[PDB]
RNA sequence: UACUCCGCGCCCCGGAGGACUGAGGGGGAGACGGGUUCCGCGGCGCCUGCAUCUGGCCGCGGGUGACUCGGGCCUAAGCGGC
RNA sequence: CGCCCGCCCCCCGGCGACGCGCACGGGGACCGCGGCGGGCGGCGCCCCGGCCCGCGAACGCCCCGCAGCCCCCGGACGCCUUGCGCGGAGAGGGGGGCCCGGGGGCGGACCCCGCGCGUCCCCGGCCGCCCCUGAAAAGCCGGGGGGCGCCGGCCGCGCGCCGUACCGACCGCAGCAGGACUCCGGGGUCAGCAGCCUCUAGCGCGGGAGCGAACGCGGCUCAGGGAAGUCGGCAAGCCGGCUCCGUAACCUCGGGAAAAGGAGUGGCUCUGACGGCCGGGUCAGAACUGGAACGGACGCGGGGAUCCCGACUGUUUACUAG
């Protein structure tokens, strides 16, 4: 909604900042086999419950 | 009160190069003017005369709006010279003719 | 213009008695909304429920001190008619009593 | 905004209460060649319309250098 | 009685409740819609406000009375009895 | 109820034509719920049950300003404490 | 009652602060008509007959403001509403005061001019209704008594914390013909916010081409007959707007009742009636004239005679029983 508490707003803020891929220089520095971050979410499919 | 003493002119000097003579224009206005949807009694109060630069319509004791003068001019130009010119206000009594 | 429909001016769209507007034309040829504030009642008599003369229908905070007073001994609490009865009643009673 | 009378115009200018004075020459319609004097005060903007242009020169000359002055004189 | 023969004000009920109820309502409603003389100013300006509350449209004096009518016969009998018993006591103190 | 011609491709964009929703709107805005879906630039590996040069899809950067609008105060039905 | 503004304590009050309704009146916005100024379109014939534009806020000061309520003189079959209602506890008349979410003028800001029916919203005074009477508190103010004393004008500063993008992008396993609260609401036809066409705004949605068999789904017409069909008139069909004429048995006297059943309705050219110191529509009558046609689409009762059950309006097995 457009009328939220700051407490709910801060927990949703962290979810957005975390929805990122694995950086390219990290994949090769650590010699990673699996190159996708499976803790990502999509707004049309998820239920954050926050 | 319809005191008349109204003046209206159409500056046709801008179309001087083309072949639009003010006498045929004056006759058209005289022949097809209408007062109260009736063509009689018009020589009594409506007079249009060729001047140096424009046709001048002088009326005594009668009233009407510039729109009518615009309507008559456009009908004449429809007879000949269709597609060219335009009729634009330039003062509180006169008009003008400028190409598209 | 061919369309004169507006949009709500308040936080929500529920039309309660404190959410009434009227429409006026602005200098930019636009139709605007203005609140219609509630008009409070002027003070009413204590003995009777009638309205007391001389005080306008505004909240007392926005009036000067002179504008919310009446120049009489009980002014603003009771009407002139009710004051006569109390004066007559007290005098006639204390004379006999 | 409120209207002001002539006598308490240069009085206000006397108590140094005006912050600016604007002169504008109106020459169309019911404002026929008359001028409006607009004085900016701490609380209100006060305006006077002298009935003739001549009266403007005298009053403004009666407060020259006492309050900063503008001119408009729109002619369009 | 130009419009009805007998229903009177109970014509608002159509044909919906029966004869006994309609007769009783005729009596009661006629009584409760009436105008009564004010005991304080002798004018016929008393009207019902609630079940047992009657108000005068002239003097603005409010009274407690019966439902459907300003006075009831038991109340008149009681007032007369009180008035009688009040005088007998005041003669002998 | 429904698209067509040309640029250019039945689906994107433009111009021209032909239609529709029909002021209880397939219009313009809020509450709740959602949580970045919003904007610009680029793209077609996935998805867009046909296609796609399109996109609520993918990548990179951005974006929400209050003395006067709402909440913070009051008390309702209630709840808690004693 | 007015005009230029004292605070604290105790007590007495007020404001905040309140139902529903058919009507009637006022204001605003919308809408339409005519005039004047500016711009445009089309033009086989007509065309001063078409289209678009012509704007004015909060706030300050001065005037006006119907109904309502009050003051003075004086002493009555009168005043007055659509409806009512009021008067010796003081009417009419004459002269005044108060309130009125409003209007006008001047500022804000160098304002095209007149007129009118209706629609929506708000307000007003009445009347009606109830074995139904239609919140509270913070906060603010007044009066009485007591105790105290500049309290206003000008000029300066200041006003912390949090929300704020966008969406029917929400829930139904999905970009699911379901479900999902509220606000603003033009033109024509019309009783109408119904049905039908449309300005503004928005927009062509699980893809296309060919062919024109059976059969299905959704529609249309049909000679003569007219329920013979079938458990059963199921389905479909008939009727239907408005005006006038005419309406039975029975009855709880209120109904039955739109009972039943008849006739008219287009276009054009005219006539009369109803107001005000120009406007408006409606109602009534006549001539002429169209394939014996006119509620020409749309919208919109089939009726009657009886028996059983339950008096009636209402409620019910969400997903087979109303
Ligand atoms: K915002
Ligand atoms: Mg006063
Ligand atoms: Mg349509
Ligand atoms: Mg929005
Ligand atoms: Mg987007
Ligand atoms: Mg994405
Ligand atoms: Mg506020
Ligand atoms: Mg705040
Ligand atoms: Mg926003
Ligand atoms: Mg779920
Ligand atoms: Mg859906
Ligand atoms: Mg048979
Ligand atoms: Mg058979
Ligand atoms: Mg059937
Ligand atoms: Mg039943
Ligand atoms: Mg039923
Ligand atoms: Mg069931
Ligand atoms: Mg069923
Ligand atoms: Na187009
Ligand atoms: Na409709």
């Amino acid at each position: 909604s457009a009328n939220k508490t700051l407490e709910r707003k801060l927990r949703l803020g962290k979810k957005i900042r975390m929805n990122k891929n694995i950086p390219r220089w990290v994949i090769l520095k650590d010699k990673l086999k699996k190159r996708w971050n499976y803790k990502r979410h999509h707004w049309r499919r998820s239920h954050l419950k926050l | 009160k319809e005191q008349g003493n109204i003046r209206f002119a159409v500056d046709c000097s801008a179309g001087k190069d083309l072949e639009l003579n003010l006498n045929e224009f004056a006759d058209y206005v005289r022949t097809h003017f209408k007062i109260n949807n009736r063509k009689h009694g018009v020589a009594e109060k409506v007079a249009c005369s060729v001047e140096g630069d424009s046709l001048v319509i002088q009326t005594t004791g009668y009233e009407f709006a510039k729109r009518y003068v615009k309507y008559l001019t456009k009908r004449f130009l429809y007879q000949d010279y269709q597609g060219v010119f335009r009729v634009l206000s330039t003062d509180k009594e006169t008009y003008t003719l400028k190409p598209y | 213009m061919a369309d004169c429909r507006v949009t709500c001016r308040f936080h929500s769209t529920y039309r309660t008695r404190s959410k009434i507007v009227r429409y006026k034309r602005t200098p930019g040829n636009r139709l605007t909304s203005l609140r219609v504030k509630k008009l409070p009642n002027a003070p009413h008599c204590a003995e009777t429920g009638k309205q007391i003369h001389g005080i306008p229908r505004v909240i007392p905070q926005h009036l000067t001190r002179q504008q919310r007073k009446v120049s009489r001994p009980y002014g603003g609490k009771l009407c002139g008619s009710a004051l006569r009865a109390h004066i007559l009643e007290s005098f006639l009673n204390e004379e006999n009593q | 905004p409120n209207t002001i009378t002539e006598e308490n115009l240069m009085k206000m200018i006397a108590d140094g209460r005006g912050k600016k004075l604007v002169v504008k020459s109106c020459s169309k319609g019911r404002l026929q060649g008359k001028v409006k004097l607009k004085l900016r005060t701490a609380k209100y903007l006060y305006t006077l319309t002298v009935p003739n242009a001549d009266d403007a020169k005298s009053i403004v000359k009666g407060c020259k250098d006492k309050v900063e002055v503008q001119y408009v004189n729109d002619s369009e | 009685a130009k419009r009805t023969k007998k229903v009177g004000l109970t014509g608002k009920y159509g044909t919906r409740y029966g004869r006994a109820a309609r007769k009783q309502l005729l009596k009661i409603e006629t009584s409760q819609k009436a105008k009564y003389t004010c005991p304080f100013c002798a004018k016929d300006k008393v009207r019902r406000t609630a079940c047992g509350i009657w108000t005068c449209r002239s003097c603005s004096k409010t009274m407690a009375g019966g439902a459907y009518s300003l006075h009831t016969e038991p109340a008149n009998a009681a007032r007369a009895t009180i008035r009688r018993l009040r005088l007998a006591r005041e003669d002998a103190q």
